């Protein structure tokens, strides 16, 4: 657990959640942020501008 | 270092004072000189003011050698950067390594000149409404 100073924000965990949302985020904004087809938002993105 | 709040003061009205001095309403021509250190209630216009600027209390500095980061205090207008190591594991050290400062952890305070005036009829006769400098922080 690395913990820098004045600083909540540890290495590895947030690699590794960053890398979990990165790998699988298919509009879920659209069903849960408000009351209001695709698949793989990120993937599609950065395999394109490459 | 860890102050969430801002401690301020206010003193007793003349109604408190009758009903069982302190706070009187003081000319910056009844100020003597030895009245330097009480709390004093100054009457009076406002002629000059200044602008809302971010003063420095403490200086936050970071290294990546130790890790320990060190907090400097000052007092005065202004001050020296420490750019020597006084943490707890650099004196037991023969490296010296440089130190970086923090703009965030740093804790700064909302600092404002003004420039009190002396009313006008509590001026004597012949004399000129001299002025004084206040000097405000925070809220």
């Amino acid at each position: 657990l690395r913990i820098i100073w004045g600083t909540n924000v540890s290495i590895q965990e947030c690699t590794t959640n960053f890398r979990n949302f990165l790998m699988s985020f298919k509009y879920k904004f659209r069903k849960i942020l408000d009351e209001r087809d695709e698949e793989l938002y990120y993937i599609k993105q950065l395999n394109e501008m490459r | 270092l860890t102050r969430r709040y801002f401690l301020y003061f206010k003193p007793l009205s003349q109604n408190c004072a009758r009903r069982y001095i302190s706070s009187k309403p003081l000319s910056v021509r009844q100020i003597k000189g030895d009245f330097l250190g009480q709390l004093i209630t100054v009457r009076g216009i406002i002629t000059r003011v200044s602008d809302v600027k971010p003063a420095v209390e403490v200086i936050a500095y970071t290294c990546d050698q130790c890790g320990y980061e060190v907090f400097q205090e000052v007092n005065s207008r202004t001050f020296t950067p420490l750019s020597e190591c006084t943490s707890e594991e650099c004196s037991q050290n023969q490296t010296k390594g440089q130190l970086f400062m923090s703009t965030r952890a740093s804790k700064f305070s909302a600092f404002q000149e003004c420039k009190i005036q002396e009313l006008s009829q509590q001026v004597p006769v012949g004399h000129i409404p001299r002025s004084l400098n206040i000097h405000v922080n925070g809220t």
